[PDB]
């Protein structure tokens, strides 16, 4: 029984991350005054599908690996690191739940670094080799500020219980008093999934085949939506009945979508930075302002008494 | 509007470990038969 | 190295050091370690060069192996003691551990394959810190763990420290793995009277400390590295020339100076204890170290003397180089003898 | 001090708001009210079990029951 | 078998670093290392350790296997291995693999239950669960007190993190 | 003594005997030194949480910390080394023979 | 060692509580506050003995009392009482505050019909003063007499006879 | 119990899809191809600053992982302690990041 609940969990995941991609293509065909597909299927239904049995036969490129162990082991670690940050995610009763899931999720996405390093060092390319050792670097730049915002913003829980932080936000949104952490978590989220404008992968897992790579596709896209439903779950918490848990259920289910369009609606909009442009926008603008609002979101409980509650 | 509600939720804590001092006497005192319902079992079957 | 980082990397070393000597805690002592051996690696690296990389690289490897160690005699000693007081340890697992770990901090045989390396790739001054104020924090707590610390083990690396820094002394030309060597031999010299007496211990490593000090002072004073080099000495500063001489003669252990202070109270403290062999076999070798230690006096005051044309240049110019308390520790590297006696308060 | 603070307003707003963030968050926890109720409720936030005493015969400011006068009360906490 | 997997887990700690105190290579020692912490965090998180566990994930292996994997791959110039088709590039995979699970499982033979059995853990040896602790994490408020209790531990491991940032940023200079 | 305590014992002295016979690398050192700092974390937590003391259960932290920032201070030596021969090989280490 | 005391399964029957542990946190308050002499010299015997096999009987005492509780609330308000720990029972957490009107009916029944006042916050986790007729333990860790101490010193200060006595110093 | 079982689960959903992401176009015997980037034979050069830029990050990280305890020390009894080290910590970090600024490391990846 507990068999199935996992199941109902991992594939509409691997569904929507499907769908996702047609979500994405129509949105940005809108946006940039053109049709998205619309030939395939009825109004463009086919089209994941179509492009999925398409990437799954298409002819492994016989790669030249510098590793055989490293270059199976990054889609894996990258599928099963995609999947797992889903368990704890209240939904308003998660899958597993956990009392520390705010922080199993920011150590299970600190070791989502790894596939990225396996992909570059199982490439033979020093090329590819540079390119993954700067998207590393960009990637644990900004789980600095993911740590440290998060921290500030649990501040007000009491825990790192993820059900928690529905209770938390019953009466008003976590957004009002974490705003500046709210735009700085959604930047810094924007930019340890190399989401555009921080895209400069597009601007290191192409040893891989067609195949591999529509899995650390599948795995990029399945950590956009689980950032961007957690981030919901982190400052839109939405309004939970426990005899009803299909409000909660789709009110959170329409602003993740909401927040989703805005990563799409982002990428539409804005050209990408210069590197250290980025690097510059860590750790001399977010980290300074991050570092403050922590002190501030210590400080500010003990000197309101709004001290919040451990259990 | 959070220190509103943290404090109320202060007051649900404060209630709930109320309910859970009200309740220890009488969850001590089956502790205590329990282990020694056991100590005790584990005796009679050691000394057989 | 910019002075006010200077300044505050040696207040950590000096930090690090004090809060292996004031704690109660074995996280502390460990914490305290750590942080003397991160302070310490960029004094190492004062000049920039591939020598004092390689020095830097070779220190933290020895110096880490002895940090895990001590941290795994620390563990055992919880297992069987459940506890963290600085005092005897509970187990003669982790008494085995924390010795060894704490003869690889100081350098001692048959963990003294880093000392004549480590000294010769950084300079003069940060191998005298290496040489003087590193001793301090595996020393004190060598004196803390004292009622766990087994016999034969500290006696056989003692005996064997003192053979070893004994005979590294003669195949070197360098100044700096002589010191090394003399180093070894001491800290064999220390630990051989822990467990007999502490104080001739203190003793032994304040005069240790105090001659040594007086020795790099004026290796600095001079800036000779070798002993080709410091056989120039009589040309320039002919005041430097003997002063170096009587301190080494010191440092050999040798009467009426005060390097024959340590030994012989050492000797003093063994006999009392049935000891006869083991005394009579350390001061033998201690006399090995007379012999190469005076052919190096030789070579100064004596019969390798000649000079080169551009000395006359320098005969023109002072030195205008801090010779910090060099006539304050020369005097006290000599003439302590007759106040020996004052050992009473080290106790 | 002034001119500078425009310039310095002008050139690096981020700084400007992270040093005065950082300033109110150290000295506006001294110069509140409400930081005293703080320390009140988390030492009356009973984690443990209330051990009683033995009634040796004089203690008067130790009650016998918790629906007694003396003892610590929290009506400032239900009503604030 | 469920009952003794902390001890299962123990085993596959001692074989983790089994792949790479031997050392085949820096990178395979690396990996060796991750796989060893992750069994490590297993055996913490099952005497409920919860936030220790999570700081082997999150700081051991996420922060600094990161580093080491990070700074192993600006070294070490690589070279291609075998990369004919399937029934080489990943069957040969998979076979090395089910070989170290028949490796685990291997030693579970008799010369192990001479140990197992005659010092029987498990049945009296996981007792973090030895009567009630209440409303709260003993191993969660005993990291909390780090702010209240732990004042000087606080001081001088900030004042060596500092250090630790003035120093590299001194020896990694060059000049 | 204990059964999983001698397993995490045992796994400290294979990576010190592998910290104890250098192959090629330097950062193969660092490794098994780190395993050696991952082995003391796993026994200190185990013994921490096995005797309910409190107070000691930021101490396997510290342990990490410190360490850790040990582990730093190590990457930057093997830096250092590597930008003066290409290579982290310990036979160009061996300068300070003369 | 000696042989340790373990008391027969005739001296540990009692008639047990066999309600859920909701049953029990929706009838918590009024059970602090009905149930309280019992409960406190029996928490009092328990603190003080070190020992549950000299706490058997007032534990009884409190399995006594504890029922006499529910049979009061099962006489007179157990409906009230049944619709209020139904709704304690739903939540995962068993919260007291999604349950107010269920609270108000039964807290409005049980002062009616029995007089029972649901005390305010902050009085349950007081500490009271029982009053006892058992004698205080002299020795509950069952220990054994302190080794004696070291005699200290005393008396004046006197300087050296003939200084160190170190060989030929004679200061 | 259930995390493990649910691990075990997405490992295996994991490890299936790699297995037939290579064994499915495997079927194929499309062709046997030959004769194999910016560079052809250049050695990689290492970069100081991206080595610089990882041991920030380790320090930062380990400057967080002290600050981690923090929404459970506010429950504390001796707040005035708490706050102090809690922006002590903080300060630390900050002043970390102001000599990782004024000495030129956070330069050419600011
Ligand atoms: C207690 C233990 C103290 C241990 C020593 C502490 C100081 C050493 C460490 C710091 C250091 O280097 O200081 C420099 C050090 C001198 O060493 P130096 O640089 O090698 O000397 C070169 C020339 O003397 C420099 O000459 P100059 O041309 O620069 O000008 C004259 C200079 C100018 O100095 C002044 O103006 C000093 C007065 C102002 C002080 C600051 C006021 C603010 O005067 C001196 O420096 C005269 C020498 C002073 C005596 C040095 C040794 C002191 C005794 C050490 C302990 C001996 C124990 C023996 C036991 C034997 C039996 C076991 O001390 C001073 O300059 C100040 C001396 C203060 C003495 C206080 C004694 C009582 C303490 C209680
Ligand atoms: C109304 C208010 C006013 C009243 C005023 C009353 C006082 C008025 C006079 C004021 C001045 C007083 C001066 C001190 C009192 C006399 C002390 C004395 O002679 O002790 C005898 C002492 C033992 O003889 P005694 O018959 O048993 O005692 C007669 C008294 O009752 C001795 O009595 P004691 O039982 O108290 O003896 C104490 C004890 C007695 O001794 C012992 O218990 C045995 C320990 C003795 C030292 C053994 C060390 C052996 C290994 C090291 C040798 C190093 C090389 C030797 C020197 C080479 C050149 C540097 O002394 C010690 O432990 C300290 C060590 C010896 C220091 C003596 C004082 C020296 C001050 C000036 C130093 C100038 C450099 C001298 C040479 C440096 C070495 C001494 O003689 C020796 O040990 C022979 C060594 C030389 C003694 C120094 C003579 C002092 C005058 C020297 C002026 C010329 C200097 C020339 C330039 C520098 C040298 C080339
Ligand atoms: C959670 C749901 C979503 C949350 C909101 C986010 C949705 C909106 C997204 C919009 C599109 C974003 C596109 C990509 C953005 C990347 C570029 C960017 O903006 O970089 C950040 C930019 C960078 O600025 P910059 O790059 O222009 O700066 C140039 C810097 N120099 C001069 C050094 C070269 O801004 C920030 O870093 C600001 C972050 C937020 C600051 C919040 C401060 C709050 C107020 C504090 C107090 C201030 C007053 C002082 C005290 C007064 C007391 C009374
Ligand atoms: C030959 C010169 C060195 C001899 C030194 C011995 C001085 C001494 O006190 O001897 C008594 C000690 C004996 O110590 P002891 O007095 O404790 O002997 C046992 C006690 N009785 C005698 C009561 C049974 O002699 C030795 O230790 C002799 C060996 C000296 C050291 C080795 C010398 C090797 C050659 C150089
Ligand atoms: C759920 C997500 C999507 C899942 C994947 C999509 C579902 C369908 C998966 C199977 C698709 C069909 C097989 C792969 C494509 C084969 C294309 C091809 O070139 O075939 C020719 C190949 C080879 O044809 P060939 O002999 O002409 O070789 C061509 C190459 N030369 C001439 C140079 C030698 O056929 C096969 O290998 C047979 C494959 C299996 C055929 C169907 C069996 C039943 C399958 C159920
Ligand atoms: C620079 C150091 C700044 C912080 C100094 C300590 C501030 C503090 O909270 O002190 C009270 C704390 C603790 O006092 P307290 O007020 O928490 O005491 C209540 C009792 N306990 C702790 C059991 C709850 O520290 C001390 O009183 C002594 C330790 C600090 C001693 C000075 C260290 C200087 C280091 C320089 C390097
Ligand atoms: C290259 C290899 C293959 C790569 C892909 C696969 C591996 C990497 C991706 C998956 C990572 C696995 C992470 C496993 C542990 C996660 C942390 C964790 O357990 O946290 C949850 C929870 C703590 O929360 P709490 O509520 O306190 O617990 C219940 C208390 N009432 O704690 C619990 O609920 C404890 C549950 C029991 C303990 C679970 C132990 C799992 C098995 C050991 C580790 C397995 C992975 C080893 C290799 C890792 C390589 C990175
Ligand atoms: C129970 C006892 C407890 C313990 C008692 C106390 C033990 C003290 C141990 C002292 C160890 C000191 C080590 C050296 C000092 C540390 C800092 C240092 O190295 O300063 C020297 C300084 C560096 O200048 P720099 O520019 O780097 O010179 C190199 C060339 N450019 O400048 C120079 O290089 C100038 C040259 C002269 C330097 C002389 C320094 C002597 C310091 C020690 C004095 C003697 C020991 C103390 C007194 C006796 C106590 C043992
Ligand atoms: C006491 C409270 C706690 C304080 C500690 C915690 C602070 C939290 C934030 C931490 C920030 C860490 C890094 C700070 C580095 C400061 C030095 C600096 O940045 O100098 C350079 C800069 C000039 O800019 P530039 O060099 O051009 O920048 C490169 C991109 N163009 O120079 C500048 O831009 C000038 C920056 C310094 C002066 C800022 C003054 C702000 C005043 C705000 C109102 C008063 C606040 C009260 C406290 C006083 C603060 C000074």
């Amino acid at each position: 029984m507990f068999m199935i609940n996992v199941l109902t969990l991992i594939i509409p995941i691997l569904l929507a991350v499907a769908f996702l991609t047609l979500v994405e293509r129509k949105v940005l065909g809108y946006m940039q005054f053109r049709k998205g597909p619309n030939v395939v299927g009825p109004y463009g239904l086919l089209q994941p599908i179509a492009d999925a049995i398409k990437l799954f036969i298409k002819e492994p490129l016989r790669p030249a690996t510098s590793s055989i162990s490293m270059f199976i082991l990054a889609p894996i670690l990258a599928l099963t690191l995609a999947l797992t940050m889903w368990i704890p995610l209240p939904m308003p009763y998660p899958l597993i739940n956990m009392n520390l899931g705010v922080l199993f999720m920011l150590a299970m996405s600190s070791l989502a670094v790894y596939s990225i390093l396996w992909s570059g060092w199982a490439s033979n390319s020093k090329y590819a080799l540079i390119g993954a050792l700067r998207a590393v670097a960009q990637t644990i730049s900004y789980e600095v500020t993911l740590a440290i915002i998060l921290l500030s913003v649990l501040l007000m829980n009491g825990s790192f219980t993820l059900s928690t932080l529905i209770i938390t936000q019953e009466q008003v949104w976590l957004i009002f008093p974490a705003w500046p952490l709210a735009m700085m978590w959604f930047i810094s989220t924007l930019a340890e999934t190399n989401r555009a404008p921080f895209d400069l992968t597009e601007g290191f897992n192409v040893e891989y085949a067609a195949g591999p790579f529509a899995l650390f596709f599948m795995a990029e896209y399945a950590n956009i939506i689980m950032m961007n439903i957690f981030t919901t779950t982190l400052f839109l918490g939405a309004f939970h009945n426990p005899y009803m848990p299909e409000l909660y259920t789709i009110n959170f289910t329409i602003k993740s979508l909401l927040l989703s369009i805005t990563f799409l609606w982002i990428r539409a909009s804005y050209p990408r930075f210069r590197y250290d442009q980025l690097m510059h926008l860590l750790w001399k603008n977010f980290l300074p302002l991050t570092l403050a609002l922590c002190m501030w979101h210590v400080s500010l409980p003990i000197l309101l008494s709004s001290i919040p509650p451990q259990t | 509007s959070m220190m509103r509600w943290n404090r109320e939720r202060r007051r649900l804590q404060i209630e709930d470990f109320e309910a859970r001092i009200a309740l220890m006497p009488l969850l001590q005192a089956e502790k205590d038969r329990r282990v020694l319902q056991m100590l005790r079992e584990n005796l009679e079957e050691e000394a057989t | 190295m910019n002075p006010i980082i200077l300044i505050i990397i040696l207040m950590t070393v000096m930090l690090g050091t004090i809060i292996v000597m004031i704690s109660t805690h074995w996280l502390l002592i460990w914490i305290g370690f750590e942080m003397n051996m991160l302070a310490i690696i960029p004094i190492m690296m004062k000049k920039h060069n591939p020598r004092a990389t390689e020095a830097s690289t070779k220190y933290f490897l020895t110096q880490s192996t002895a940090s895990m160690l001590l941290m795994m005699a620390i563990i055992i000693n919880l297992m069987f003691s459940g506890q963290w007081t600085v005092m005897k340890l509970f187990n003669p697992m982790a008494s085995m551990l924390m010795t060894m770990a704490l003869a690889m901090k100081l350098g001692m045989a048959p963990f003294h394959f880093w000392v004549p390396e480590v000294t010769q790739g950084i300079p003069l001054s940060s191998g005298l810190i290496l040489l003087t104020w590193q001793k301090l924090a595996p020393m004190s707590v060598l004196y803390q763990i004292l009622p766990s610390i087994n016999l034969d083990l500290i006696l056989t690396l003692s005996i064997l420290s003192i053979t070893i820094g004994g005979w590294g002394g003669l195949n070197q030309t360098q100044l700096r793995k002589i010191m090394a060597y003399s180093s070894i031999a001491h800290m064999g010299w220390m630990t051989a009277v822990l467990l007999y007496n502490p104080t001739m211990t203190l003793l032994n490593l304040i005069i240790y400390i105090i001659m040594t000090s007086t020795m790099f002072t004026l290796f600095m004073a001079n800036s000779t590295t070798t002993t080709l080099s410091l056989s120039h000495t009589w040309n320039k500063a002919p005041i430097m020339t003997i002063l170096v001489l009587i301190t080494l003669l010191s440092m050999g252990g040798l009467p009426p100076l005060s390097g024959f202070m340590p030994k012989w109270m050492i000797i003093q403290e063994m006999t009392k204890n049935d000891s006869i062999i083991l005394p009579t076999l350390m001061a033998i070798t201690a006399l090995l170290n007379l012999y190469f230690y005076m052919r190096l006096t030789y070579s100064t005051a004596l019969t390798m003397f000649p000079s080169t044309n551009n000395m006359k240049m320098k005969w023109q110019f002072p030195t205008t180089k801090r010779m910090t308390l060099l006539p304050t520790m020369t005097v006290l590297s000599t003439m302590l003898l007759p106040l020996t006696p004052i050992l009473s308060i080290l106790e | 001090v002034a001119a500078f603070l425009k310039n310095v307003w002008a050139k690096e707003p981020v700084l400007v708001a992270s040093f005065a963030i950082a300033g109110l968050a150290v000295i506006l926890p001294t110069l509140s009210p409400y930081t005293k109720y703080s320390l009140m409720i988390n030492r009356a936030t009973p984690y443990n079990y209330p051990v009683p005493l033995r009634d040796d015969g004089n203690m008067p400011d130790v009650p016998s029951h918790p629906q007694d006068p003396q003892g610590p009360s929290l009506e400032w906490l239900k009503r604030l | 078998m469920m009952t003794y997997i902390v001890f299962i887990l123990s085993i596959i700690f001692v074989m983790g670093f089994v792949g790479f105190s031997s050392k085949p290579s820096p990178i395979y020692g690396g990996l060796g290392l991750i796989v060893s912490g992750g069994v490590g965090c297993g055996i913490v998180l099952n005497f409920g350790g919860s936030f220790l566990g999570l700081m082997v994930f999150l700081i051991y292996l996420g922060g600094m296997m990161v580093v080491f994997g990070y700074t192993t791959a600006m070294a070490t110039e690589q070279y291609p291995e075998v990369w004919v088709s399937n029934k080489v590039v990943l069957g040969t995979f998979i076979t090395g693999l089910l070989m170290e699970f028949l490796m685990v499982y291997y030693v579970l033979k008799d010369k192990e239950v001479e140990i197992v059995f005659k010092f029987n853990g498990m049945g009296d040896w996981v007792i973090y669960d030895t009567g009630d602790s209440g409303f709260f994490s003993e191993e969660a408020m005993g990291i909390a007190a780090l702010y209240s209790y732990g004042t000087w531990l606080v001081i001088v491991t900030g004042w060596s993190l500092l250090i630790g940032v003035v120093v590299i940023m001194e020896i990694t200079r060059g000049n | 003594m204990s059964l999983v305590y001698m397993n995490i014992m045992m796994a400290f002295t294979v990576s010190l005997t592998g910290l104890l016979m250098y192959r090629s690398h330097l950062m193969s050192s660092l490794l098994c030194l780190e395993g050696m700092m991952l082995s003391l974390f796993i026994l200190a937590t185990l013994m921490i949480l096995n005797s309910h003391f409190t107070l000691a259960s930021m101490m396997p932290i510290i342990l990490l910390v410190f360490a850790a920032c040990e582990a730093a201070l190590g990457l930057s030596l093997l830096v250092m080394v590597s930008n003066t021969y290409g290579t982290d090989y310990v036979q160009n280490l061996n300068l300070l023979q003369c | 060692p000696g042989i340790v005391e373990l008391p027969s399964l005739e001296d540990l029957k009692v008639q047990e509580v066999k309600v859920s542990s909701s049953v029990l946190k929706a009838a918590a308050h009024h059970y602090g506050a009905q149930c309280d002499k019992p409960n406190k010299e029996f928490m009092l015997c328990r603190w003080e003995e070190k020992d549950p096999r000299r706490c058997l009987e007032e534990g009884k005492l409190v399995n006594q009392c504890a029922l006499e509780f529910f049979r009061q609330i099962k006489r007179h308000c157990a409906e009230p009482f049944t619709e209020y720990w139904t709704c304690i029972d739903y939540s995962g957490l068993q919260l007291f505050r999604r349950c107010r009107k269920e609270q108000a009916q039964f807290d409005k029944c049980v002062l009616d019909k029995l007089g029972w006042v649901r005390p305010d916050l902050g009085e349950l986790s007081k500490v009271t003063k029982v009053k006892t007729d058992r004698p205080l333990p002299e020795n509950p860790y069952h220990s054994r007499a302190r080794p004696e101490p070291n005699p200290e010193v005393e008396g004046d200060l006197k300087p050296a006879r003939h200084g160190s006595r170190l060989f030929f110093w004679t200061m | 119990m259930n995390l493990m079982i649910t691990l075990l689960t997405n490992f295996t959903l994991a490890t299936l899809l790699v297995t037939i992401a290579f064994w499915l176009p495997q079927l194929n015997v499309y062709s046997e191809k030959t004769s194999p980037d910016p560079m052809g034979s250049a050695r990689l050069p290492f970069s100081m600053k991206f080595f610089l830029v990882a041991i920030t990050f380790l320090l930062f990280d380990l400057e967080i992982a002290l600050l981690l305890p923090l929404p459970w020390a506010s429950q504390t009894t001796n707040l005035n302690t708490m706050l102090t080290m809690a922006l002590l910590l903080i300060f630390l970090l900050a002043v970390s990041l102001a000599y990782e600024w004024t000495q030129k490391g956070l330069e050419w990846t600011e």
